[PDB]
């Protein structure tokens, strides 16, 4: 989207819903950014490397990883972790994550921003 | 956001403290939670309608347009900050709200079967702090914590197989004549050793970590902060369901009875318990009348199938022969005289069981009271006696004076 | 916006019509509407608790923080352009919304008492006209006046002692012979003219004109333009409930009674009428009964007093020997067995009236069906014989065939 | 502890969280700011 600011302010607005909700000690670092050179490789770093460590922070929670992403209420969609069908015995939301591609992926990434 | 309420009373949106858009968020994820974990806990006559009505957010609380309405459900929650307490209404005056806290705990310490102490709640009686149910449960873990870990630590025995550089407890034999003498250096033992970072200390790590983080008091951050640095060096744990069950409780770990379980009772997003108020105080006269009946034995849930089983509250009967009823009701008997639906269950009672029925229900300065006698008698035009008793409550105290009443009067009845 | 509810049935904000804020302002007047004139309409085992449940906000409907729920309260109503109508469940459906309202007011035909016609409801069916009861109780006033008024006019006779330049009717002595000869060129007459606008013409006059301001179809329009110019020499008027006291039904004006009760049915802000969905299905059981039971004649509301009245909805006996009490009972019956408060009610009118009672519950495809003969017999552990009986309802349609399967279960019963 | 943003030890972010969580931040300061942050614990 012509934004040479970009990549600088998602960690901001992912770090700044991280320190808050979490320690600070469990932030995004930026060694997984700093191999990007197409937006395949970015595809490739947000879904085996910076997606699977909020998945590993927040295990049998999926509200608090929907509102780091600031993506809370926003499900069925172009959603990093769409919401299954089911409900369960009791009732739990318990999310999927989804794989998007293309400049479909670009549009729920802009909006993190 | 501290709200307060009382069994099925309201409080206005406007006067009300924070955001108004706050507080119905938080209730719609109580009242959602109590669905999810409904079946945990029994009832007593209770209405529930589990299938129409849990369901639709009025669990535990209604929420409406212009007010918030509590139904008969006692006890606490803690949510969003927005923390929810629901006292009975029998403790309702006419520290203003710190009598009815112990009154609560107390009727929660003889009917549920807790084993706390009164000089546990007899320190905080008097230190002007800010009256909450929260505050006082995590309180009450970790004072009998505190008290039953500055005695001994719980250190229990396990044993390794551990290679040892040094050699403590049994040698391993079959393990050591088979070593090859390029690593003869190291003994290989099974040792006994006691352990500190049991699975009861991952527990207290984790019920103390997860309660220094949502305490508000300066006594409790105080005394779960003195608990986490006795507890600094086990490794720490997420607590789970699966974590409170596999622990047993054997002879040498019964002294930590009573902070575990009011670690299950508080611990398992939400946070907290309720419990019908019907059934706790058909709990807590049972308590009064196995105590005050010395002539017939009573028990409590008998039960006798009409036709679907209709089963009292309590039955007392010296042997088999006498049948005295004993239906424990939380209604407030307006007008001196029973309702539609209490009276009706209780010419059933009685006819299945000849046969006296007496009703006991609650009485204060707030609930209804009638006069100190057994207040009314009643035939059903089938030579029945109905009799209304009622218990007065010096419950918010600690002495029982009441209880002497209660036997004058059911002396007489029997 | 036109909403639409069914018995205990919900509706989300988020789908409904509207505005959200504008809804829940048109619910609260009318459940503080509902609380000022509760008091007008009967019930039965309602379980109303007039103190607090109808004051918060929970008379009508139940208006939530996430949907908006029905209660068991039968009938419609008309506020700030949000007109609600609540159907019974009996009649839910698995022109699609348009046979539960003609099942409707045929119940309420029935049941209530209303002379209405069945070529008038069936005037309607197919028309594609939307669905709504305020639309049709406004088109059988209008049409049952525009049939009253098409033949006569209702022109109702005063008598005024008026001076006349000509000579009417008789003519007053003692006001004429008195007369000074500077004023002798004016009749004093005493004539029984007949006016057109009488008191009943005053209130059809105004009963239209608050009806075609408010109505929405094109058929109603139509007529209702039709009978204001019919009207239209009449002083309008300002509708009371005084006005609607203070005419009387003589044999000159009777033909006026079908559309004056509807007329006041709706008039007297607030428009409609609500009715308890309990009674008004004792009162159409009670149509059913006395007509299918020759052997034995039926009398409804008979009390008799244990120990607070306990009455049944109907019994029926033969002179005065045979004791058959006949409950009726809105509730579902879940699982082909009564549920804890209606089998202790049903215990209690056996045992004060060796007397079987009956209970007869609702049949269609959306409630609870059993089988075609008398469906469950229960003996109370005293010789009681408790009979669970069914009336299925082609009341959606104008035949009644059900009626046969209901003496024929009946005659087995008897 | 009624002190946020300014010349403090702990200020606090100005993103709350979901359920209305604060999270505050050690701050570093320098030369006469940080000496009057030190002559306020008197």
């Amino acid at each position: 989207g012509n934004d040479n600011y970009f990549l600088k302010t998602l960690l901001e607005k992912i770090n700044v819903r991280i320190t808050v909700v979490k320690d600070r000690d469990h932030r995004i670092g930026h060694s997984y950014f700093l191999n990007v050179e197409t937006v395949e490789d970015l595809h490739h770093v947000w879904y085996y490397e910076v997606l699977p460590l909020l998945m590993e922070y927040f295990y049998n929670d999926w509200e608090t990883i929907k509102w780091v992403l600031n993506e809370k209420g926003k499900e069925h969609g172009n959603v990093f972790f769409e919401k299954l069908r089911l409900t369960g015995p009791n009732g739990e939301e318990a999310y999927q994550l989804k794989v998007l591609e293309g400049d479909a992926f670009i549009g729920a990434l802009k909006r993190i921003i | 956001t501290t709200i307060t309420l009382y069994e099925h009373d309201e409080k206005r949106y406007r006067d009300i403290a924070g955001d108004k858009k706050a507080i119905q968020d938080a209730l719609i994820k109580l009242n959602k939670q109590f669905k999810k974990d409904f079946k945990k806990l029994d009832r007593s006559e209770d209405n529930s309608d589990t299938e129409d009505t849990i369901d639709e957010s009025k669990g535990v609380v209604e929420v409406y347009a212009n007010k918030i309405k509590a139904r008969h459900y006692v006890g606490f929650a803690a949510v969003d900050n927005v923390f929810l307490q629901i006292l009975p209404k029998v403790f309702k005056p006419k520290e203003d709200t710190w009598e009815p806290i112990l009154a609560f705990i107390r009727m929660l310490d003889m009917a549920y079967g807790l084993k706390i102490k009164d000089h546990d709640l007899a320190y905080l009686q008097g230190r002007n702090l800010r009256p909450n149910l929260y505050e006082v449960f995590i309180y009450l873990f970790a004072k009998s914590l505190w008290s039953e870990v500055q005695r001994g630590y719980h250190r229990e025995y396990v044993e390794v197989h551990r290679e040892e550089k040094f050699l403590r407890g049994k040698l391993l034999m079959s393990r050591q004549i088979r070593k090859l003498p390029h690593q003869l250096n190291t003994f290989s033992v099974e040792v006994h050793e006691l352990i500190e970072d049991n699975l009861l200390n991952r527990i207290f790590y984790a019920s103390v970590r997860e309660a220094l983080r949502r305490t508000t008091w300066g006594l409790n951050r105080k005394l779960l902060g003195e608990l986490m640095l006795a507890f600094d060096g086990i490794t720490p744990i997420h607590l789970r369901t699966e974590h409170f069950e596999r622990v047993h409780f054997t002879r040498l770990n019964e002294r930590f009875r009573r902070p575990f379980e009011l670690a299950k009772l508080l611990f398992m997003e939400v946070s907290g318990f309720f419990v019908d108020m019907n059934k706790l105080f058909e709990r807590f006269i049972e308590r009064v009348l196995v105590r005050n009946l010395p002539p017939e034995y009573k028990l409590f849930y008998q039960e006798s199938y009409p036709f679907s089983s209709q089963k009292p509250d309590y039955v007392v009967r010296k042997g088999n022969t006498p049948v005295v009823v004993l239906d424990a009701k939380y209604r407030e008997l307006k007008e001196r005289i029973p309702s539609s639906d209490m009276l009706r269950q209780l010419y059933v009672y009685s006819r299945i069981w000849p046969a006296v029925i007496v009703i006991p229900s609650s009485s204060t300065y707030n609930q209804g009271l009638p006069d100190k006698p057994l207040e009314f008698e009643f035939f059903d035009e089938r030579k029945l006696f109905i009799v209304a008793y009622n218990m007065d409550y010096v419950k918010t105290g600690a002495i029982f004076k009441a209880d002497k009443n209660f036997r004058r009067s059911l002396n007489n009845i029997i």
